[PDB]
């Protein structure tokens, strides 16, 4: 049962790992789209200045 | 890139604008200055003659 404990623990740690990496990848995607919108906004801003 | 090129383009075109207005303005003002010096040196040359 202790082996089951370590197994479930390491398993939850694994899903936590995949969840963190996935959500981080999601941050990167949002940062990308935000970078593009920020770029077009920089077009309007540079033209403004 | 778009930001820095944008601001630099703005300041540079500003200098181009000032250079252009200074240009044509220098042309017209130099022309009126030309007529002024002309009539002045003309009457001066007459009375001095």
């Amino acid at each position: 049962t202790n082996s089951q404990e370590a197994a479930a623990k390491h398993e939850a740690q694994r899903l936590e790992q995949e969840a963190r990496g996935r959500l981080e990848r999601q941050k990167i995607l949002d940062q990308s789209e935000a970078e593009k919108a920020r770029k077009e906004l920089l077009e309007l801003e540079a033209m403004s200045m | 890139a778009v930001e820095s090129t944008g601001n630099a383009k703005a300041e540079a075109e500003s200098r181009a604008e000032a250079a252009r207005i200074e240009g044509e303005g220098s042309v017209l003002q130099a022309k009126l200055k030309a007529q002024a010096l002309a009539i002045e040196t003309e009457a001066e040359l007459e009375r001095v003659k």
